[PDB]
């Protein structure tokens, strides 16, 4: 039907879809995620404009996409959801085809490329979202944590926000973590992801949600009766010193 | 050439929102106010139908809550035309997932679904969004009693209470104060009764704008009885309500 | 005469005022003995005597055209058939602009000097002629914004030193762009408290006007005043307002907007070379804007507002409520502290209703429950938003 | 035109004026009347009827000898060469209208000025030629 | 106008009258205000009243086209009212209603942008809606106080009859009451029609006095006219 | 004490008002003197006052007058003027009594027209463009080189170009390179924005230009720089309505002047755009317009040179890195690179530091390129060129 190319060479070299994407990613709720030794930990906040969310049903910001990795976005999230039906049925298509659970690198690699095709296809404008993956590899232990671009790059990063505000996560994770040192216990990870996230939701405790990810297929996402005890000492940590 | 009658419906601003459905979202405004109240007992869908007379008649006439479900019933706010074509769709969808599990469908499903349809418009097809957003109300034994919202935008998120239609913000204020975590289903009908009261255009609540759905659960379990409050029992609340 | 230090009484103030009067009479006995020995029958005060009667009376009033063959000019008076006038000595033929109000003789005609305009019938009206009130310290928080339009707007003007012992021409102009309601307004108000530049203000409206020509003319005549009265601190306001709108009273249409913007885009940078005249536009709508007008080198520093956080929110409603007159039973903590949602205007305007409800009472003391009345009906006469839904 | 709105009523004055001059009761019958416009889709049909404006000449784009006698012409005063191959010249300006070869002229002889060269040449025609066409920006020779 | 009165005397009046008052609660002094409501209903005789009485003088420009022909004097943008109303304070600028605002809605930002910096002067723009209004004027900080003129009722309309009947020769004992409660849908200046109506009536029967059954006659044609020119 | 302040401060105002009053807003100076009492000999000379007319139609001797309006009076010599100095079009200072014929004056100018003329060289010099060499050359050998060395173009007997575009994105260059021609040139440099050319009153654009190029054509060598035609430069269309049919009436009376049936008369003219596409094909017809200059997007090492120029002045850390600077700023025009320079002196005030170095130039050009991106101009207006 619609043929008609939306994604056209600026004449200054970007694409205007894609840089435009940009920015409806960095309107979107802040979400940090950290790497320790063994464990991976994905922050994430949550919009505190309107109350009267339940928490039961509401939808999860971190999608689980199979036991063994998890997947958390930021910007439009309407057109994230999506995404993670691709990347769920794909990785379903994947255990089909080759008789191995999937990847981190690959399910990367099938998002990056499913995001360049929608920037590449006539009649169809980039996603508006940009993905955070992480997880753990069948038979290792190494965390891996991925983040994808709308404009369909890639890369591994050992601390990595996005979102509103992630110019001042970035600054705050570039100091107090350390690249060639990670924190070696999931206590110490989740306070470090913790600690970043009140550098800008500043209040918001009832809708700050932390999914953390083990090994083994080992995926728990703390509630708040925990996130507000690791809070508690935060707090008292920070203003005495 | 095709060209200059195009106008771009899926196309990025230079900030980076989308410009259909922020119009879509003002469109939404104009259209008739609805309520919903997530009670312990039960859901409470309630809606003051637009431009109403003399001659208009209400005898059997629902325009605002519609049944997809003996279970699970919705609220239309925006342009009843385009709510039918994602009604039917979600009946069907209903059906079909009755046919493959042969077990009531959750609510969740069909609203991703739903969010599924309008999202793809919003992306690809050059065609203008829905200008709709229904309000989900259902029941099973996943997570108990569900209600959702919907948006032109395709996006979900669940609510204990919400009020979606003109004057949004009023009802949203009204109904946050007086909400508790513990009412009946009566107590939530009144609630709503008084918001719809304080919040409509005209100067007082007559039978006829009003329309009321209300979920139950009584001595059968497992079932709940899903009614459409008709215009006799409708003006029977308002006595209740203290508004006759 | 000088100023006087110090402000109280003191034996060298009344030295310094001894000095004054010594030097003053000095001056006098000066000018006595030089006049006296000047032969007054050609001097002293004859002068005036003899200006006044090769003047004539009374002296007319026309407009000079030419100065052809200088002791020459053709004036045009509205009346009298442009005669060709000649110019005399006393006038000043530095201020013989063609174009100016000269004053011929009543009858041979001869220009005897040039009247000055001096009237401003509609400079006036934008001359800023008194500072109105805020200073810096009225603004809560923004002090990263502050800072940039000072070290534009401020310091090029009241410390050069800086900016000539760096070698950087000062950056020429700023655009106040962010969302409604954010002190896009409050912050040229303060820089026009503490200023010692004349600060034309202009919005947008006032430049689509409704016949072909007054377009350009308008633009053209406010810069012109703004170079006359070196420097100057133009406030185009509401920049937005010739794109959108499309006003009925407009005979041209879009054709005379865009006429207006290009006269708009030139006079700013122009081939003219204009001197100190620093421009500050503000605007909601940054997007539509042809990128002409906001190019570097028009206006370099594009700084931007945003709404403010829950400490700039406390902190305005601190600076708000400083004046008043407050019961103890108010909590500032909790009163609009809430991390609800507001802005920079919802916090004044609820200040300003519930103050209008306590007059309505006669309560001379603010009551908390008046003040939250005021933050619901601020709440609810809100506009809430459009593009959350999208991120919701 | 109509119009409720506002309109160029005043042009339209001297519009009809020159009508009821050409033809009407006046004529006199020897004052003939040249007119040399640009684009004749906008002309009123009034003024290009009968008895008004009769002859109407159509000034087509110069024929392939037309370019090289245009050529010789304006190359008179120029210090040329005898060597300058008009017809070639001429084969190589496609669609040139008029004054685009007086250009052409013009900047052959800027060139060979600029080069030092005390008379023109062929090269330096050829040059002009580029120069003056929709090659006025040039360079970049990559990709063909 | 009970009650709109008793805000437009505390937001317009009071200001001028008692700006020491507008000093202790720590407010600033309320700029203007905005009335609305349906054509023919009161909302420049309650901007008149009070610009009388408080002793302001009553600006009603409308339109800069019609205040240079009025003034008879060149100007290119309509702060030139301004400067020649600052002289005569304290004043009061009236601006009316029936493109985007025609104008009235632009000259009404202009001023009130003006009126932010340059102070005694208040500005009242009547409107008939408000949705059609620029969403600049809505904005807090801006004009303050939405007043509402609602269609007269039936105590008000018998009111508006009584008032505007005080001016012809009355027969005893006229039922107003009555012919208000007859009046339905017509709202201030039909009343005023009808009462001069019903003057003509007297008239044209040769007759000294105004009966209850002339008001009749004429409440039945200003009906009739009203509704036949809806067309 | 405060009795002595009293009367020391009434001496003051008495003692200033004494002076004023014994020494003594519409005169000139008499401390310059240069008023002398002179005047009553060029005063009782009542020859002064001279009626300005257009003369008109030459009978053969009488002349017809046309005093603007008191009279159309038909009136011979006056004796102080030669027969043949007077021709139709001429103004002549009539007499006031015995109307005669006393002295011809200069053809009437709008005084609109008088402004529009640069008598205030600007600050500009060839050296300050840079990453334009060609394009500078061409400007130069159209405007500059014929009025400096028309030896050349005898010789070769060739008439140079007259009349040059100057195309190009915005904050390119333009403005500044006819700024720098105004500066070197000998020749009047009459100014013209194309705003200034659309008035209220039907046909008064036709009488700007008209007069513009008459007192163009008065001086031995003038340069126009006719600049931002894309006010009068639309395209001739028709619409119905008419559509700013004025602004086009104006344009053709530009046109004809260019190249009517008259030759203009080496009044070599500047045009300059940043949007050309939307200029009638009339204008951009060979004969009015010969070369169409194309100031573009400058390269790495137009960015160097741009750098150098706009840092000759300012306190650089020797040893900065020049090249890596102008690479990592890539596609902005001049202009962003002059305000690269301007934030990278600020950012060293703002820090105290009375040198910038190169971590303060890389912060700037970061915060400029890449966070003033989305309000910026060469990107839209390079698909109209
Ligand atoms: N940070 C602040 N500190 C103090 N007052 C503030 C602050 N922010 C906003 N205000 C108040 O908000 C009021 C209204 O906002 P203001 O007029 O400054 O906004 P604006 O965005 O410039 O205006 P507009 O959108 O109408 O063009 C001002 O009178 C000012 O007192
Ligand atoms: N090649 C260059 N050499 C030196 N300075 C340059 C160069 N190109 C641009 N600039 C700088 O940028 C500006 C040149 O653009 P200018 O201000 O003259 O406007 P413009 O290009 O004519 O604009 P517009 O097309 O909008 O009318 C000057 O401030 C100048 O310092
Ligand atoms: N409530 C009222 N009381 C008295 N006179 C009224 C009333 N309403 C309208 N009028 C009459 O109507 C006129 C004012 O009309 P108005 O309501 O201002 O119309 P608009 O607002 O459309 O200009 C006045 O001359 C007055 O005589
Ligand atoms: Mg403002
Ligand atoms: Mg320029």
């Amino acid at each position: 039907g619609y043929d008609r190319a939306l994604s056209i060479f600026s004449p200054d070299g970007h694409i205007f879809q894609v840089e435009y994407a940009l920015e409806a990613v960095k309107r979107g709720t802040c979400a940090v995620g950290v790497k320790g030794k063994n464990c991976v930990v994905l922050g994430c906040e949550r919009r505190s404009t309107l109350k009267l969310q339940d928490t039961r049903i509401t939808p999860s910001k971190v999608s689980k996409i199979d036991s063994h990795v998890v997947l958390s976005f930021s910007g439009l999230n309407a057109d994230s959801r999506i995404l993670i039906e691709k990347a769920r049925v794909e990785a379903q298509s994947h255990r089909l085809t080759l008789e191995d659970p999937v990847t981190v690198e690959y399910l990367t690699r099938y998002v990056a490329g499913v995001q360049q095709r929608y920037t590449q296809s006539g009649g169809v404008r980039p996603f508006g979202v940009s993905t955070l993956i992480a997880g753990f590899d069948p038979r290792d232990d190494e965390p891996k944590l991925y983040q994808t671009e709308p404009s369909g790059i890639y890369s591994s990063w050992s601390a990595q926000t996005i979102g509103r505000n992630s110019k001042t996560v970035r600054e705050f994770l570039e100091k107090n973590y350390d690249r060639k040192e990670p924190p070696a216990t999931v206590e110490e990870c989740v306070k470090l992801t913790v600690r970043s996230l009140l550098e800008v939701v500043q209040t918001g405790a009832k809708n700050i949600e932390i999914t953390v990810v083990k090994p083994d297929s080992d995926i728990v996402a703390l509630s708040s009766e925990e996130i507000n005890q690791y809070v508690t000492q935060i707090e008292q940590e920070k203003q005495e010193q | 050439g095709s060209r200059r009658y195009d106008s771009r419906t899926t196309i990025f601003s230079p900030e980076g929102r989308l410009y259909q459905v922020e119009y879509a979202l003002e469109s939404i405004s104009h259209a008739g106010t609805a309520i919903g109240i997530m009670a312990s007992d039960g859901i409470v869908l309630a809606a003051e139908r637009k431009v109403t007379s003399t001659l208009l008649e209400q005898d059997t006439s629902t325009e605002k809550l519609y049944k997809l479900n003996d279970k699970i019933a919705v609220a239309v706010a925006g342009l009843t035309a385009d709510a039918e074509i994602l009604i039917n769709t979600a009946r069907i969808h209903a059906q079909n997932y009755l046919k493959t599990y042969n077990e009531d469908i959750p609510v969740e499903i069909l609203v991703r679904r739903l969010s599924d349809i309008k999202q793809g418009y919003t992306q690809h097809g050059g065609l203008r969004p829905f200008g709709v957003s229904f309000i989900y109300a259902g029941y099973d034994d996943r997570y108990g009693y569900q209600l959702y919202t919907s948006n032109p935008s395709g996006n979900y998120t669940g609510w204990k209470a919400i009020s979606v239609g003109a004057n949004t913000s009023a009802a949203q204020t009204l109904l946050q104060m007086d909400y508790k975590d513990d009412m009946k289903v009566d107590d939530a009908i009144e609630l709503a009764l008084k918001t719809l009261s304080k919040t409509t255009d005209s100067s007082a609540l007559t039978y006829d704008r009003l329309e009321f759905a209300t979920i139950r659960k009584g001595a059968n379990d497992g079932e709940v009885y899903q009614k459409i409050f008709k215009p006799q029992e409708i003006k029977d609340i308002l006595v209740k309500t203290g508004i006759t | 005469l000088p100023n006087i230090y110090p402000s109280t009484r003191c034996k060298l103030k009344l030295l310094r005022m001894e000095r004054i009067k010594d030097h003053l009479l000095l001056e006098e006995e000066f000018v006595s003995n030089s006049e006296i020995l000047k032969p007054f029958e050609k001097k002293q005060e004859e002068e005036k005597k003899q200006l006044e009667e090769i003047r004539g009376n009374p002296l007319s009033i026309g407009t000079l055209e030419e100065i052809i063959d200088d002791d020459h000019a053709i004036v045009t008076s509205p009346t009298m058939p442009d005669y060709y006038v000649s110019i005399l000595s006393f006038v000043d033929k530095e201020l013989l602009e063609p174009g100016c109000s000269v004053l011929l003789h009543h009858k041979t005609m001869s220009i005897v000097g040039v009247l000055q305009d001096d009237a401003d019938p509609m400079v006036s009206v934008m001359k800023m002629d008194k500072s109105p009130t805020e200073s810096y310290s009225d603004i809560g928080g923004l002090e990263s914004q502050i800072q940039e339009i000072k070290e534009s707007v401020e310091l090029p003007l009241t410390h050069p030193e800086l900016y000539e012992e760096m070698g950087i021409k000062p950056p020429k102009g700023v655009i106040l762009y962010g969302a409604p309601g954010t002190g896009k307004t409050l912050l040229a108000k303060a820089v026009a408290n503490q200023t010692s530049a004349t600060f034309l203000r202009i919005v947008g409206s006032e430049l689509i006007q409704k016949y072909l020509g007054d377009g350009p003319r308008l633009c053209r005549q406010i810069f012109k005043v703004a170079g006359e009265n070196a420097p100057s601190i133009v406030f185009i306001d509401e920049i937005d307002a010739i794109g959108t709108k499309r006003y009925d009273s407009n005979s041209g249409g879009e054709r005379e907007i865009q006429r207006t913007m290009l006269e708009l885009l030139n006079q700013l940078d122009g081939f003219d070379d204009r001197g100190d005249v620093k421009v500050i536009m503000a605007t909601n709508k940054i997007e539509t804007l042809d990128p002409a007008l906001i190019r570097p080198g028009r206006i370099d520093r594009k700084i931007l507002f945003e709404n403010p956080d829950l400490s700039t929110k406390k902190k305005i409603l601190g600076i708000h409520t400083s004046k008043m007159n407050l019961s103890e039973d108010v909590n500032l903590e909790t009163l609009v502290t809430t991390k609800d949602d507001l802005s920079g205007a919802d916090i004044q305007a609820m200040c300003t209703e519930a103050g209008l409800l306590a007059l309505r009472e006669r309560r001379m003391q603010v009551t908390a429950e008046d003040f939250k009345q005021a933050k619901e009906r601020v709440m609810k006469n809100k506009v809430e938003e459009n593009l959350e839904g999208l991120y919701l | 035109f109509d119009s409720e709105k506002s309109g160029d009523r005043e042009v339209q004055r001297t519009m009809l004026e020159l009508l009821n001059q050409l033809d009407g009761f006046s004529s006199d019958d020897r004052v003939k009347v040249l007119a040399a416009t640009n684009r004749v889709d906008v002309l009123d049909p009034a003024l290009l009827r009968s008895g008004r404006l009769d002859r109407k000449i159509e000034f087509p784009l110069p024929s392939e000898d037309s370019r090289a006698q245009i050529l010789q012409i304006h190359s008179r005063k120029m210090t040329t060469d005898d060597d300058i191959n008009w017809q070639e010249l001429a084969r190589s300006t496609d669609e040139f209208n008029g004054a685009q070869l007086k250009a052409v002229t013009v900047e052959a002889g800027m060139i060979a000025l600029r080069n030092g060269q005390s008379s023109v040449k062929h090269e330096d025609f050829v040059e002009g030629i580029s120069e003056v066409q929709a090659r006025k920006s040039k360079s970049v020779s990559f990709y063909a | 106008l009970t009650k709109q009165i008793k805000e437009i005397k505390e937001v317009i009046e009071l200001p001028v009258k008692h700006p020491e008052l507008f000093e202790s609660l720590g407010i600033a002094q309320p700029k203007g205000v905005i009335l609305y409501g349906p054509p023919g209903t009161g909302k420049t005789l309650l901007a008149r009243a009070v610009a009388h009485h408080t002793d302001c003088k009553f600006i009603r420009v409308s339109g800069a086209e019609l205040v240079q022909k009025y003034i008879g004097e060149g100007s290119r943008m309509v702060r030139e009212l301004f400067v020649m109303a600052r002289e005569h304070a304290p004043s009061i600028i009236f601006m009316d209603e029936i493109g985007s605002g025609g104008g009235d809605s632009e000259v009404q930002r202009t001023m009130l942008e003006l009126l932010n910096q340059l102070k005694n002067i208040k500005i009242i723009m009547a409107t008939n809606r408000l949705d059609i209004l620029d969403p600049a004027l809505l904005r807090p900080g801006r004009i303050d106080r939405k007043i509402e003129f609602p269609p007269p009722s039936v105590a008000a309309r018998a009111e508006i009859l009584r008032i505007h009947s005080r001016k012809m020769n009355l027969t005893r004992g006229i039922n107003l009451r009555k012919v208000a409660e007859k009046m339905n849908g017509c709202s201030g200046a039909d009343v005023k029609g009808v009462c001069t109506e019903a003057g003509m009536y007297a008239l044209r029967e040769r007759r000294i006095h105004v009966t209850q059954e002339d008001f009749e006659l004429a409440v039945g044609k200003v009906m009739n006219k009203n509704q036949e020119t809806a067309i | 004490y405060a009795a002595k302040l009293k009367q020391t401060e009434n001496d003051l105002k008495d003692i200033e008002a004494r002076i004023k009053e014994k020494a003594g807003s519409d005169t000139g100076l008499a401390p310059s003197h240069l008023w002398d009492i002179m005047g009553d000999r060029q005063r009782l000379g009542e020859e002064h006052p001279l009626q300005v007319a257009r003369c008109t139609k030459i009978i053969k001797a009488k002349y017809v007058i046309n005093l603007k309006q008191i009279a159309k009076f038909v009136v011979g010599l006056g004796e102080r003027v030669s027969p043949t100095d007077i021709e139709e079009g001429m103004r002549v200072g009539v007499d006031r009594s015995k109307y005669n014929i006393e002295l011809p004056l200069p053809p009437r100018i709008d005084p609109s027209v008088t402004m529009m003329t640069v008598e205030e060289k600007p600050d500009v010099t060839y050296s300050d463009v840079g990453g334009c060499k060609d394009q500078i050359e061409k400007l130069r050998e159209v405007v500059e080189l014929p009025l400096l060395s028309p030896e050349r173009f005898a010789t070769l007997g060739i008439d140079p170009p007259k009349g040059i575009l100057l195309y190009g994105p915005p904050g390119t260059g333009k403005t500044l390179c006819a700024r720098a021609v105004a500066n070197r040139t000998d020749a009047t440099f009459i100014r013209v924005i194309g705003s200034e050319l659309v008035q209220k009153y039907v046909g008064e654009g036709a009488r700007m230009v008209r007069e513009l190029f008459e007192m163009a054509r008065t001086k031995k060598a003038c340069i126009i720089f006719f600049d931002e035609i894309d006010a009068v430069g639309g395209a001739r269309f028709d619409d119905g309505a008419g559509g700013d049919n004025e602004v086009q009436r104006t344009m053709l009376e530009l046109i004809t002047q260019l190249d009517g049936f008259d030759p203009r008369g080496n009044i070599k003219v500047m045009f300059a755009t940043n949007r050309p596409n939307t200029l009638d094909p009339a204008l951009l017809r060979p004969g009015r317009i010969d070369r169409k200059v194309e100031f573009s997007l400058p390269d790495l090492e137009g960015r160097a040179n741009i750098f150098r120029i706009h840092s000759k002045s300012m306190s650089v850390e020797r040893g900065i890195r020049w090249e890596l600077i102008s690479r990592l700023c890539p596609n902005s025009t001049g202009a962003e690179l002059r305000s690269v320079c301007t934030e990278a002196g600020m950012f060293a005030i703002r820090a105290r530091r009375k040198v910038a170095t190169e971590k303060d130039f890389l912060k700037a050009v970061d915060k400029v390129i890449s966070g003033y991106k989305k309000f910026s101009s060469t990107s839209r207006y390079m698909q109209y060129n």
